[PDB]
């Protein structure tokens, strides 16, 4: 009689490498590298993502005439910009510390929009109905940002204005505004009467003064003039004061911000779908318990560690030697 | 093979064995067949299961990680930011692959070792009552019947 | 006769982990992870840390009235700020490049303070006795920064002043100063006569001009005006020149800095103690030869590498099987 | 056990052995006892000591690492600085826990190997002048007194 | 008759270290650490490096009088600054965002220098022959930057100048210019008549206004005045316009940039030789196939991974036991 | 060694052997000399060459890496940049030295395992036809001419 001692074998085709040998076929193994995604922008925590579509953060917050769709949105799980998010500042100019504002928004999960300075009632001594421009059209006609109010002189007179707002929202209030720079002194006097105007803005931590800089710049969107955009985060309980003798593109709407840890802004052209996920990438969502993924480095939620690897298979069984 | 058993003195594996990783064949008068050794197979399953679990543990989940924008006069910090992103990406890609590559080596050697120890165990268990043929087989003398083959398997046997 | 071969076993309960098995009792092992400290801020190299207490760095360098306790300290092993380090700029305003200056102080181990522009001899043509405010009180009475000098008009006149200092200290000299901004044109005139004053500061590499920004901003510490603080490190042998027709809060004291990398600034609420250490953390001093520690990532001195591990034990002996 | 010795064919350890890690027992006509194999024990001590120090040599020392403040308009650099601190922290934490896990596996195998090699050394000396009883015990055919036992230990059992 | 199994052994003195043992002599091994270089600065990609020598980037781009040797260079594989690269801005002032410019040059392989604003015909109403100074001497006499043009009033008149340039090159165009700041209002009029002058510069993305800051700063190279240098990269098709009523150190020569990526600026006193290489460090060229090198952290081209190791040898053969 | 062969029960190597890492000596009545065992030598040469290529493969070649300049008011980002550069240098220096140490240990044990398997192989062949002298030598009972010796080498021997 005879008794032999041997080891298992099967029809496995799995292969793994080692320092000494490569392509070693084994009997059992586990893949640790996730490479599948549903190619769709899903919602995290049950909340939908904010699709900016053809608009970007600038156009959205300032209220570019082409971003009216976003107007009703007040909460999101993450912000999405497409490769066509070109609608931002329609009136040429510099948006000061724009990248920082974007970084700020990355931790905001929602806000409460409110009319910080009501258009009808805040500016008794100034024109509030002529602040439109062909540079920011809407339905062919001249228009302007929905969240800013371009004020001009009233009856050939622009009195020193002074308006303040006390932040009683119990949270950070994002206030935006602009300072206009006409191309010529004739335009300056024609819009604000005063030749030597200035705009002042102050809070407990913010304090800056702006002077008009008249000069004809190469026309951008048919404008030789420029308009700079500013913002600040007024702290709970603080006060912000605007003083000007011209050139002020006053705040109309502001946002009380709700901080939400974990979130961000991404660029994707993938479609938003009636889907749910715990891990989202610009290419699509991931539903995996694997330690690694090689789909995308940018992630949102609970995701596998990203890595460049093409294969991450770990042998669990023994070398397979069926020998049939 | 590092322990000379698998792909060594016990060439090929048994596709017939389908209830474990390490087992015996047995060819008695009453009949033949296959039988895997729990003690071994199970013990290995645990270890290997603890190994994979250990690996997953060490690797950290990746939470929200989004990019940053920079204007045309922040090229130096933009590059710093990129140098940092690529730096950690390479380091972790290196760590993942290298660990797997090394654990795979250790895993096979582990099995090879398990077989070898199973042999050596049966070997000293029998000794005189059978001779070493090779390919991991022992040819008895006192015609080991079924109940006898089992005695060897369950470790009892214990026959002078 | 018999001769067996065996291995050691004992009463050890030490356990380690391995890839294949966890919680393995062993005969001998060594803990590489240090998790103990004395919970005290101690001396390094026989030198005590600079305990800023209720004051922060700004309050320290400017000489806030509430930081007189620090006036005689000129060398330290490291600087300590607490959770209550709030006394800094008692008169509201922006402290320019403040973080950079803190970064600079991190490698300063001591200095020599000296009255760069003596108060009683440097300004014959300007008032030196009335630069006080309720915003910077002392003993209930209006006071001011100890290291600065608020100059005002003398008998309804503020002539153009010009002061220069040539650095002969043989090292870097930190010079601080300020520019005051009244809330009203009336205050501007009451303080400096000259409606359109200016301040100029220059060295071989420094060159800046300041203009008063008159405006009423929200009152902070009773003040509607603002005061901005500035600094620069005057190189050995170089010259700094101050020119002004108003609004200058002149330097009074300055510091000759001694570099000593290997120092730093920490935030701790742990108490200072008459004790010595080779390693210091914000939680307390470490005294060990282990390679790792999980006390704190911030360190000063010779210290074990900080790690997030809860346990790091290396087996040295063997699987302990007493089978008692 | 990767080598089948410790907790293998030599089921348990000896609390009675207190001179080294590896050793012999012996039950001669003159009385029993224990004795450690200084040769293999020391070589093991040297190796493990080297390992411990090699682990330490690699993991550098931390000198002075302090933070940086950032103003409300430097949120990106601030996050960049955090990404850098958290990144290296995780990396070093990984390196340290992983090295220890891997070296702990090696170390136990190292001991197992040494016990195994010791058994084979003794066995190769006694040849047929004694038989393998199992449990790593060698029953002598020819009476072997303490003077004799000693010769087996220092490998000078030089006797046909 | 006997047969023995054995292993190789030779006269190798090669040693490698392991965890358990140090300095182990082995039969065969491979060194993975490269530690040799030719101590020379060779050419990469078959092109010689740009040797700035006595000059630094500022001197090279502005055209400092002591850098005329570089005037002919328009292509390079990498730039070299030496321990004596001091000829930069001869006239004292601030070079704005200088570090950023240097960073931009990183991927510039060559440029097409051109006279954006021809000196003999761009300024009909301004003096173009008196823009020299003793701070920028040439051959003992007073001179100025070769690439900039210091304009001054003509016949006691400095009209408002307006000059524009359209980037027609199909690639970025680096434009440099300066703003002069005289020490006294006397000098201000001697040079530009207009007491309230200003320099305005604008493109589609650039927009800034400069105002003279009259003040006597500590003399540097004999000047109490200051000159600030600015630059911008004009995009293909964009337009840049200069408007000034004084103080403008106009651009004369600009640079159409060509990208070639993978390069930079190194600091080295090593000598440049007629020689080629794939890997260049500040100490010298590397010719190796090894994976690592402890020569230098700064690298250009394809190089072995820099590491701080002194030794890195892998064992290929076995433990060498000649037992002779 | 981990397997007891090299520097173990086979005390030393053969400067004489010069056509392989593992070989045979053999002293037949006809003559003597040394003969390397291709099967093995080659195999080990493939595994080692593969291990070395793998190490090189994991390490990413360095491309253009230059310094960045910072003004006097950018000491924080300057230091951040330096922290990053120093951070990765220390990590990669750690990986390079550590990998080389771990593999060296493994390599020497690989060889030890190879010599051991070779012995056990030549041994499993000869069986009763010779005795184990030690030092890896087998003394033949039934004599063995150069034709017979070679027969053992290429594992064709056969003769229980
Ligand atoms: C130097 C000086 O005039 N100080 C006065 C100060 C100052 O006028 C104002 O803060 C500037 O706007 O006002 C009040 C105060 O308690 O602060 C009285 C001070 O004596
Ligand atoms: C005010 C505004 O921004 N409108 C324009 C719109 O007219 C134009 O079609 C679009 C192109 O993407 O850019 C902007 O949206
Ligand atoms: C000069 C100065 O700063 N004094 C204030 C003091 O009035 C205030 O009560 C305290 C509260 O933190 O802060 C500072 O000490
Ligand atoms: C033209 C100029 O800049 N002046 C001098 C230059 O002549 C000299 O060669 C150089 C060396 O330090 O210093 C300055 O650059």
């Amino acid at each position: 009689d005879t008794l032999c001692i041997g080891y298992h074998a099967n029809n496995s085709t799995d292969t793994v490498d080692t320092v000494l040998e490569k392509n070693v076929t084994v009997t059992h193994s586990v893949n640790l590298l996730e490479d599948s995604h549903n190619g769709k922008l899903c919602r995290l925590g049950g909340i939908a993502p904010l699709q900016l579509g053809k608009c970007n953060i600038a156009g959205w917050l300032l209220g570019n005439p082409e971003c009216d769709l976003l107007l009703t949105v007040s909460s999101w799980s993450y912000i999405v910009e497409t490769s066509n998010s070109d609608n931002g500042t329609c009136y040429p100019g510099d948006f000061i510390d724009y990248e920082e504002l974007r970084e700020q928004l990355s931790s905001v999960s929602s806000f409460e929009k409110f009319e910080i300075f009501p258009k009808t009632s805040s500016w008794p001594n100034h024109e509030t109905t002529r602040g439109v421009t062909a540079a920011c059209p809407y339905a062919g006609a001249s228009s302007f940002y929905r969240n800013l109010l371009w004020l001009v002189k009233k009856g050939n007179s622009y009195p020193k204005l002074s308006k303040s707002y006390v932040n009683n929202k119990g949270k950070e209030v994002l206030v935006l505004w602009g300072v206009h720079h006409p191309p010529t002194s004739t335009d300056q006097q024609s819009l604000y009467q005063n030749a030597d105007a200035y705009v002042s803005v102050g809070s407990s931590k913010y304090d800056r003064r702006f002077t008009p800089e008249i000069a004809a710049r190469p026309k951008v969107r048919g404008q030789a003039g420029r308009m700079n955009y500013y913002w600040t985060l007024l702290e709970p309980g603080d006060t912000i004061t605007f003083e000007a003798t011209g050139n002020l593109v006053a705040p109309r709407y502001a946002f009380a911000l709700n901080r939400g840890s974990g979130s961000g802004i991404i660029t994707s052209d993938a479609p938003v779908h009636d889907c749910d996920t715990k891990c989202q990438t610009p290419h699509g969502a991931i539903n995996s318990s694997l330690p690694f993924q090689n789909i995308h480095p940018v992630t949102i939620g609970e995701c596998p560690k990203y890595v460049k690897s093409t294969k991450l298979r770990m042998a669990t069984g023994l070398r397979n030697i069926p020998a049939r | 093979g590092l322990f000379g058993a698998i792909a060594g003195f016990i060439e090929g594996g048994w596709t017939g064995l389908i209830d474990g990783w390490y087992g015996y064949h047995h060819q008695n008068e009453q009949g033949s067949g296959y039988a895997a050794d729990q003690k071994s197979t199970q013990n290995a399953i645990d270890g290997i299961t603890n190994k994979v679990n250990s690996v997953i543990e060490k690797m950290n989940t990746q939470f929200t990680a989004v990019g940053k924008e920079f204007n045309n006069l922040e090229r130096r910090i933009k590059n710093l930011n990129k140098k940092v992103d690529d730096g950690f990406l390479d380091v972790w890609t290196y760590n993942a692959e290298l660990l797997v590559l090394l654990e795979n080596e250790r895993t096979l050697d582990f099995h090879d070792s398990n077989v070898k120890n199973l042999y050596e165990k049966a070997r000293s268990q029998l000794r005189n009552n059978a001779k070493e043929i090779g390919n991991g087989c022992f040819e008895f003398y006192h015609k080991c019947d079924d109940a006898c083959m089992e005695s060897v398997r369950n470790g009892t046997y214990d026959y002078p």
